[PDB]
C-alpha cells in the first residue's frame, strides 16, 4: 500500500476506485478457480492445481497495477480544478472578516 | 425410517392365499387369535383378516399375498413401521349394505342367493364395507367421502344383510376422475406435490403447529401458473391418494341460479371451515362460478373477486378447499392469492419436459398396448416441451389413429371384429408418430417452451464469447467466494464492429438457450432513444423487466443504432436531446446491477454510439464478447442455397473472398439477391418453354429444376458488379488497427 500511494503522487480519488476495480478484475479473471480449475477442468485432476491459490489480491503485484495505470487516464484537468478551487477561495477570502472582539 | 427405499417381491409361500403372520406381529405386539397385522391403507383405510398362526412352528418370513396387497393398495416396499394415527375412529353398531351391482343383472332374486353364500363360504369376516367377489363390471369397489356427515368406522354383524340406498356405482372407483391427461411422474410437480400434501396434512394433522406458529387466518393453498391445462382438472389422483375428511358435507346451494345465493353459500363454506376439519372439496366450475374480474366490467366478476378474497382472509388453515394451479382465468386469478394464503409464496411447478412426456407413455402403455416395439424415447423428444395434459392426449389421439389406420387396413372389421386382430393391430411407434405429427399438442407451439432464437452452433465460432459466457455462468456458481475475495463482478457491454445483423442477437440468444434463460433481446433505439422521453425512461423499463424475469440478459445490441443520434438542439429539443444523453449516461452509470443486462452495441467508430463509454470512462472493463473468426456468410449461404436449388460447380470461395468484410448478414444480402435473381431466369425459362410448347406440342421443354440449376456464378457475379463491396482495404486496414490499439 506504501508503494501503491508513492506511485499514486495524488492521482484521483475517483481515478484510485477505477484503478482498484480494475486491478480487482485483474485478480478476478487472473484467479486460479478461473484459471486452472477451467484449465484441468477434472481431466486427470480437478483443477491444474492440488491446492487453491491465494486471494485474487495475492499476487496482483506493482505490475499489474503498474499497467492499469498505465492503460488508467487519472487526467484530471489540473489548471481547471486549480483555478476554480482558487476562485472559491479567493471569493471566501474576500468575504472573511476580522475578529472584531470587544 | 429408513431414507432409502426398497421393492417387496412375492410371497414366500408359494400359495397366495396362505398369508402367514409373522412372528414379529405376534411378539413385539400382543396379536391375540381374533386380530392379525392390520394393514394401514390411503385414504384411511384398514383391513385385517382373522387367521389363525402358529409363531411356535415356523416364522415365515414371507411377503403380503396378492390379495391382501390389492385389498390394501399397499406400495411395493414400503417401509412397514408402526407410527402416531390420529385419524383412526370406532363404533358400537354398524349397517353391512350389500352391493348394489350383485343386486341387478342377477336373474331372480339377488338377494335370496347373495345370502345363501353370505352366511357360510363368504370369504369376509363380521364388519361392514367386506367386498365381495361378484361377475360382470370389471370394475373395483374404493369409494372415498368428501365430507360425510357421520362417521366411518363402526362394527357390524355378518348375520344381518342390511339394505343399501340402492344407488349402483357406475364410475369406476379404482381409478381418479380428474387428471386425465395431466398426468406426469409424480403428477405434473413433485415439488408442487409434495407442497401441497404437507399443506392438506399439517394444517388438519398437526394443529399444534400452527398454533404455535401463529397463523390463524393463513388460508392454504390457492396456487396459479399452470392455467388451462390438464392442472386444471388436477385435483384427482392428487387429493383422492390424500383422500377426503368427514364433516361439514356442503350447503344446501339449491336454487340452480344463486343469484346473491352463490356469494352466500361460498362465504358460509368459507366460515364453517374455520372452525371445522372438512376436507377441501374442489369447486366444481370454479372459474364459472367466480368470474374473478374476468368475465364481466360491471359487479359479477368484482364481487367473485372480492368474495375470493375475503374467504382466503377468512379461513383458517384447516381445510383450504381453493382451486390450484387453474382456479379462475389465467387472465384474472381469483384474489384467493391476492389475499391472504398465497400473497407470499409461489408454485414450484415443474416445467413441461420429457419426464412429464415419458410418464403420460408409461401411464398409456399401461393402460393399453401402445406398440410391441413403441420408441416412448422418440415419443418423449417429439413432445419434450410438451408435457402434461396436452402431451398425454396428443399420443393418445396418436394411437387411436394409428389403431384404427391398422384395424381398417387388416380387414373390413364389419362383421366380427376380432380382439386379437385389434390388439396385434398395435399402435405403431412410426404410425403413432404420424397421427400424432398430423395431431397437436394443446399448446399452439411445442417449441415455445424454451427460450432459444438461435442455437449454440448457429451462432458461428463465438469461442471467446462463448467463452466468457460460460465464465459468467460458472464464476458465479462455481467460485462466487473468488469473485467477492476478488471484490465485484466485472462489467458488461460488447462493442461489435462491420455490418448489422452481426448475430450478436442470435448469439445472446444461442447462449440464453445453452444456459437454459430468457435473455431480454433488447432492440436498437429503444434503451437510448427512449420512446417516453429521455433515455432514463426505458432504461426504467428496462430495469423492471430484468428485476420480474432475473435473469433477463438486456440484449442492447446495436449501440449505433440504440444511440439513432437524434440531435436537434434547437429550442426544447435541444433541451429533450441532452436530457436524453444525460439519462444514457446515468443509465450506464448506475441501473439494475442483476439479471446480466449484457449490451452488445455496434461499435461503427470510436465516438459514434457513447464515446465516453468507449473510452474507459464509463465502462470500467468494456468486456466485448470476442468470437472465432470464420466465413460464417459463406455457410449460411450454403445452407440457404440448400434449402433453395443452387448445385454443381459453386467457386464459393473464389467469390467469398472477393467480399471478405461480412458481419454474418452482410453477404446474405447477396446471396438473397442472387438466389431471387436465379429464381427470376428461371421462371423466365419457365415461361418461354411453356410458351414453345403452347405453339407447338414438341418445341422446347425444361432444361433442369432451374435455367441455371448450378449456382448462378454469372447471375451472382452480375449481381456483385451492380452492388458495390461492404468497405474499400484501407479502411478496413485501419478500422483493424484502430480495434487493436484499444
Amino acid at each position: 500500500l506504501e508503494f501503491l500511494a508513492k506511485m499514486t503522487n495524488g492521482f484521483s480519488g475517483a481515478d484510485l476506485t477505477e484503478i482498484c476495480q480494475r486491478a480487482c478484475k485483474l485478480a478476478i479473471r487472473e484467479s486460479i478457480e478461473s484459471e486452472i480449475r477451467r484449465e484441468r477442468e477434472r481431466q486427470t485432476n480437478p483443477s491444474a492445481m492440488e491446492v487453491e491459490e491465494d486471494d485474487p489480491v495475492p499476487e496482483i503485484r506493482r505490475d499489474h497495477f503498474e499497467e492499469a495505470m498505465r492503460f488508467a487516464r487519472r487526467s484530471v484537468s489540473d489548471n481547471d480544478i486549480r483555478k476554480y478551487e482558487m476562485f472559491a477561495q479567493t471569493l471566501q477570502q474576500s468575504r472573511g472578516f476580522g475578529s472584531f472582539r470587544f | 425410517n429408513r431414507p432409502n427405499r426398497l421393492i417387496v417381491d412375492e410371497a414366500i409361500n408359494e400359495d397366495n392365499s396362505v398369508v402367514s403372520l409373522s412372528q414379529p406381529k405376534m411378539d413385539e405386539l400382543q396379536l391375540f387369535r381374533g386380530d392379525t397385522v392390520l394393514l394401514k391403507g390411503k385414504k384411511r383405510r384398514e383391513a385385517v383378516c382373522i387367521v389363525l398362526s402358529d409363531d411356535t412352528c415356523s416364522d415365515e418370513k414371507i411377503r403380503m399375498n396378492r390379495v391382501v396387497r390389492n385389498n390394501l393398495r399397499v406400495r411395493l416396499g414400503d417401509v412397514i413401521s408402526i407410527q402416531p394415527c390420529p385419524d383412526v375412529k370406532y363404533g358400537k353398531r354398524i349397517h353391512v349394505l350389500p352391493i348394489d351391482d350383485t343386486v341387478e343383472g342377477i336373474t331372480g332374486n339377488l338377494f335370496e342367493v347373495y345370502l345363501k353364500p353370505y352366511f357360510l363360504e363368504a370369504y369376509r369376516p363380521i364388519r361392514k364395507g367386506d367386498i365381495f367377489l361378484v361377475r360382470g363390471g370389471m370394475r373395483a369397489v374404493e369409494f372415498k367421502v368428501v365430507e360425510t356427515d357421520p362417521s366411518p368406522y363402526c362394527i357390524v354383524a355378518p348375520d344381518t344383510v342390511i339394505h343399501c340406498e340402492g344407488e349402483p356405482i357406475k364410475r369406476e372407483d379404482e381409478e381418479e376422475s380428474l387428471n386425465e391427461v395431466g398426468y406426469d411422474d409424480i403428477g405434473g410437480c413433485r415439488k408442487q406435490l409434495a407442497q401441497i400434501k404437507e399443506m392438506v396434512e399439517l394444517p388438519l394433522r398437526h394443529p399444534a403447529l400452527f398454533k404455535a406458529i401463529g397463523v390463524k387466518p393463513p388460508r392454504g393453498i390457492l396456487l396459479y401458473g399452470p392455467p388451462g391445462t390438464g392442472k386444471t382438472l388436477i385435483a384427482r389422483a392428487v387429493a383422492n391418494e390424500t383422500g377426503a375428511f368427514f364433516f361439514l358435507i356442503n350447503g344446501p346451494e339449491i336454487m340452480s341460479k344463486l343469484a346473491g345465493e352463490s356469494e352466500s353459500n361460498l362465504r358460509k363454506a368459507f366460515e364453517e371451515a374455520e372452525k371445522n376439519a372438512p376436507a377441501i372439496i374442489f369447486i366444481d366450475e370454479l372459474d364459472a362460478i367466480a368470474p374473478k374480474r374476468e368475465k364481466t366490467h360491471g359487479e359479477v366478476e368484482r364481487r367473485i373477486v372480492s368474495q375470493l378474497l375475503t374467504l382466503m382472509d377468512g379461513l383458517k388453515q384447516r381445510a383450504h378447499v381453493i382451486v390450484m394451479a387453474a382456479t379462475n382465468r389465467p387472465n384474472s386469478i381469483d384474489p384467493a392469492l391476492r389475499r391472504f394464503g398465497r400473497f407470499d409464496r409461489e408454485v414450484d411447478i415443474g416445467i413441461p419436459d420429457a419426464t412429464g412426456r415419458l410418464e403420460i407413455l408409461q401411464i398409456h402403455t399401461k393402460n393399453m398396448k401402445l406398440a410391441d416395439d413403441v420408441d416412448l424415447e422418440q415419443v418423449a423428444n417429439e413432445t419434450h416441451g410438451h408435457v402434461g395434459a396436452d402431451l398425454a392426449a396428443l399420443c393418445s389421439e396418436a394411437a387411436l389413429q394409428a389403431i384404427r389406420k391398422k384395424m381398417d387396413l387388416i380387414d373390413l372389421e364389419d362383421e366380427t371384429i376380432d380382439a386379437e386382430v385389434m390388439n396385434s393391430l398395435a399402435v405403431t411407434m412410426d404410425d403413432f408418430r404420424w397421427a400424432l405429427s398430423q395431431s397437436n399438442p394443446s399448446a399452439l407451439r411445442e417449441t415455445v417452451v424454451e427460450v432459444p432464437q438461435v442455437t449454440w452452433e448457429d451462432i458461428g465460432g463465438l469461442e471467446d464469447v462463448k467463452r466468457e459466457l460460460q465464465e459468467l455462468v460458472q464464476y458465479p456458481v462455481e467460485h462466487p467466494d473468488k469473485f467477492l475475495k476478488f471484490g465485484m463482478t466485472p462489467s458488461k457491454g460488447v462493442l461489435f464492429y462491420g455490418p448489422p445483423g452481426c448475430g450478436k442477437t442470435l448469439l445472446a440468444k444461442a447462449i440464453a438457450n445453452e444456459c437454459q434463460a430468457n435473455f431480454i433481446s433488447i432492440k436498437g433505439p429503444e434503451l437510448l432513444t427512449m420512446w417516453f422521453g429521455e433515455s432514463e425512461a426505458n432504461v426504467r423499463e428496462i430495469f423492471d423487466k430484468a428485476r420480474q424475469a432475473a435473469p433477463c440478459v438486456l440484449f442492447f445490441d446495436e449501440l449505433d443504432s440504440i444511440a439513432k443520434a437524434r440531435g436537434g438542439n434547437i429550442g426544447d429539443g435541444g433541451g429533450a436531446a441532452d436530457r436524453v444523453i444525460n439519462q444514457i449516461l446515468t443509465e450506464m452509470d448506475g441501473m439494475s446491477t442483476k439479471k446480466n443486462v449484457f449490451i452488445i452495441g455496434a461499435t461503427n467508430r470510436p465516438d459514434i454510439i457513447d464515446p465516453a463509454i468507449l473510452r474507459p470512462g464509463r465502462l470500467d472493463q468494456l468486456i466485448y464478447i470476442p468470437l472465432p473468426d470464420e466465413k460464417s456468410r459463406v455457410a449460411i449461404l450454403k445452407a440457404n442455397l440448400r434449402k433453395s436449388p443452387v448445385a454443381k460447380d459453386v467457386d464459393l470461395e473464389f467469390l467469398a473472398k472477393m467480399t471478405n468484410g461480412f458481419s454474418g448478414a452482410d453477404l446474405t444480402e447477396i446471396c438473397q439477391r442472387a438466389c431471387k435473381l436465379a429464381i427470376r431466369e428461371s421462371i423466365e425459362s419457365e415461361i418461354r418453354r411453356e410458351r414453345e410448347r403452347q405453339t407447338n406440342p414438341s418445341a422446347m421443354e425444361v432444361e433442369e429444376d432451374d435455367p441455371v440449376p448450378e449456382i448462378r456464378r454469372d447471375h451472382f457475379e452480375e449481381a456483385m458488379r451492380f452492388a458495390r463491396r461492404s468497405v474499400s482495404d484501407n479502411d478496413i486496414r485501419k478500422y483493424e488497427m484502430f480495434a487493436q490499439t484499444l
